[PDB]
């Protein structure tokens, strides 16, 4: 029970069908093999007939759209910055000139 | 439709606060103009009485 | 909003707010994040052969960092007031000299 | 050729100055105009 679980439960409501919350045995995403040239993860499961839909945050791109028709993104990602919270530093000497 | 080439959202637009350069006599703000004048008139009044 | 001077907060889209702040005399600014999430997109008649290759071209341009370059050029590199003092001057906690001038 | 439509009252497609000297799509300049040129170059179709 999470975000994608509720998303799939809401999608199956507007689109009536029978679905089973299967989990991928590899735990990876769409990655083209160097020499084998075979997909893996959810893309590898959908390209070889293992699941019907992938309710998961898959980053859409050019290498994946050529083999799996994606949909409109339900959320947008972003390369953000994280830092420690700006706590009060230790007041050094000459602090009366503030 | 194609894939979204640009994301957006309902944003808020407010007036940009200016620098708000304080006046030359900004240090006379904690006391009103009536207080400063009444102090001067009380200053000369006490001096004449003391003399 | 410019005449209210901190009394009217207009609610508009993100792209129009960034353009009206940069490509116009910047007396107003954008504050806060987007409330909802939308997205533009080029269209194609229903059942046309100009949807596949067109969709692949859009994803290719967005992946190669081209749309970010075009946005930064038309929204920031051509603003009216420009970016005066791009380095945001931190609010000095100390007392200024003009306050006791 | 292909017929392409767009809106004018927006910062995306605008009428560049000295439009009498130019003609056709060359007069229209803007961010959305550059996007149409790049897409037509990648797909490979005149418009
Ligand atoms: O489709 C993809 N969707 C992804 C979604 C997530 C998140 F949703 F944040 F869990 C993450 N993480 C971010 C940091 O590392 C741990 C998990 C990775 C994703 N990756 C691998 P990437 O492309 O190397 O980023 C994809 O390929
Ligand atoms: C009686 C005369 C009183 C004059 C008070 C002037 C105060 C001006 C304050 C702002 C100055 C800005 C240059
Ligand atoms: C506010 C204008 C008058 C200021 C008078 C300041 C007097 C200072 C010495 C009492
Ligand atoms: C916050 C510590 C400041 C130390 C300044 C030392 C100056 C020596 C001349
Ligand atoms: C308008 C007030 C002038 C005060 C001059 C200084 C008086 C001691």
């Amino acid at each position: 029970e999470g975000y994608c679980v509720d998303l799939a439960a809401e999608i199956a409501k507007h689109c009536g069908f029978k679905y089973k919350l299967t989990i991928v045995g590899d735990g990876k995403y769409g990655a083209r093999d160097a020499d084998t040239k075979i997909w893996n993860g959810m893309v590898g499961e959908l390209v070889y007939g293992k699941a019907d839909i992938a309710i998961a945050p898959l980053t859409i791109t050019l290498v994946r759209e050529e083999v799996i028709d994606f949909s409109k993104p339900f959320m947008s990602l972003g390369i953000s910055i994280m830092i420690k919270k700006p706590q009060k530093s230790k007041p050094g000497v000459f602090s009366f000139l503030d | 439709f194609s894939k979204p080439f640009m994301s957006l959202g309902i944003s808020i637009m407010i007036k940009k606060p200016q620098k708000s350069k304080p006046g030359v006599f900004s240090f006379l703000d904690p006391l009103a103009y009536e207080i400063w004048m009444c102090i001067v008139f009380a200053y000369i009044g006490v001096s004449v009485v003391l003399f | 909003v410019r005449k209210s001077k901190g009394k009217y907060a207009y609610l508009l889209e993100s792209t129009m707010n960034e353009y009206i702040e940069q490509r116009k005399p910047c007396d107003t600014m954008k504050v806060g994040g987007n409330l909802d999430s939308k997205g533009y997109g080029i269209a194609t008649p229903k059942g046309s052969a100009l949807r596949g290759p067109v969709n692949l071209a859009v994803l290719k341009l967005s992946e190669q960092g081209v749309l970010d370059k075009l946005k930064s050029k038309w929204w920031y590199d051509k603003g009216e007031c420009g970016s005066k003092d791009s380095g945001s001057k931190d609010k000095t906690s100390a007392l200024s000299l003009s306050n006791v001038a | 050729t292909y017929i392409v439509t767009t809106i004018l009252e927006d910062p995306y497609v605008m009428l560049k100055k000295n439009a009498n000297q130019f003609e056709g799509n060359d007069r229209y300049e803007g961010y959305c105009v550059e996007l149409a040129a790049e897409i037509a170059k990648h797909v490979g179709y005149s418009y």
